């Protein structure tokens, strides 16, 4: 839910950056993530290419 | 009409009820083409080479089969498994056979940019490349799920009859043609 | 500890490849035992049941004819002789190499 929140504000955030804090694993959390989204059917944007690069490049 | 191509079929799934209870341990004991583990699972696994299929038989008497290319081949293989059970000594009978699913696929001979499709069919499209490369399309008529890739290949699942697969195919033809 | 951490699909971890003579034992097992992948997992302690199923899935793509030919060339079944044949043939393979 925090993730989709940031997506609403087109706020760039990636998948593992969240899972870092949650003891999760790719399959566990991705499968679940699909489950709620299809359950709720809420509209949510994708990761827009240029957005993520600003924060990624600035970290060097 | 389509561009001269109608989707092929990939898999068949079907079920049948044999009309009696079975001893799974005996069947696994005496079947060359079977695998069973009583201590973790409640059904015996078996396979036949033609039609190249597998069957899953519970102690409750119901059976699930996969691996078929067509419904007739699934029905033939299910009858074959019924004969196998009969020769094992149980009063097996072939009743209430039904197909449950089959898989279809096709290719359009040109690439497709999935981003536009997700940008225009949000209500049906899923585009999460970091999770699964393919785009997922939840089609409503017929109640079919189509899987689409950048190469122009399309895969269809969720039908009870073949006409559903081809119906979804020509339903999505104009959409992908856009 | 950094935010660049990569995440990708690690479920394809490096499994031990299959030997040609091991494949020959697999075929004589279809000849000798059948398709009871749990039982075969027992005759091959170094392979588990899922490995047997994956082996079958790989073999069936091209070698169905050899599968049938082995299955019809039936042999009486003995676990003890099977184990001896395995380690003796493996040792012979290493000695030849």
């Amino acid at each position: 839910c925090v993730l989709i929140t940031c997506r609403q504000h087109n706020w760039p955030l990636t998948m593992g950056a969240i899972c870092t804090l949650l003891y999760a694993d790719l399959d566990v959390f991705s499968s679940t993530y699909m489950q709620i989204v299809k359950l709720l059917g809420l509209d949510v944007p994708s990761l827009c290419l240029a957005e993520l690069v600003k924060t990624y490049c600035s970290s060097f | 009409g389509p561009s001269g191509i109608v989707p092929q079929l990939q898999n068949i799934v079907s079920t049948v009820n044999l009309g009696c209870k079975l001893d799974l341990k005996t069947i696994a004991l005496r079947a060359r083409n079977a695998e069973y583990n009583p201590k973790r699972f409640a059904a015996v696994i078996m396979r036949i080479r033609e039609p190249r299929t597998t069957a899953l038989i519970f102690s409750s008497g119901k059976m699930v089969c996969t691996g078929a290319k067509s419904e007739e081949q699934s029905r033939l293989a299910a009858r074959k498994y019924a004969r196998v059970v009969q020769k094992l000594g149980f009063p097996a009978k072939f009743l209430d056979f039904k197909i449950q699913n089959m898989v279809g696929s096709c290719d359009v001979k040109f690439p497709i940019r999935l981003e536009g499709l997700v940008l225009t069919h949000q209500q049906f499209s899923s585009y999460e490349p970091e999770l699964f490369p393919g785009l997922i399309y939840r089609m409503i008529k017929p109640r079919i799920v189509l899987l689409i890739f950048v190469s122009g290949k399309v895969v269809l699942t969720g039908a009870k009859v073949r006409a559903e697969i081809y119906e979804a195919f020509e339903n999505i033809y104009p959409i992908l043609k856009g | 500890g950094s935010t660049t951490t990569y995440s990708s699909f690690r479920k394809n971890y490096y499994s031990k490849p299959w030997s040609n003579k091991e494949t020959d034992m697999f075929f004589l097992a279809i000849s000798m035992v059948g398709t009871d992948f749990s039982m075969i997992g027992q005759l091959f302690p170094h392979r588990a049941r899922i490995e047997i199923k994956n082996k079958f899935k790989r073999e069936e793509k091209t070698n169905g004819w050899r599968i049938d030919k082995a299955f019809q060339e039936k042999r009486p079944f003995d676990f003890d002789f099977f184990a001896h044949l395995l380690q003796k043939v493996l040792a012979e393979e290493e000695k030849r190499k």
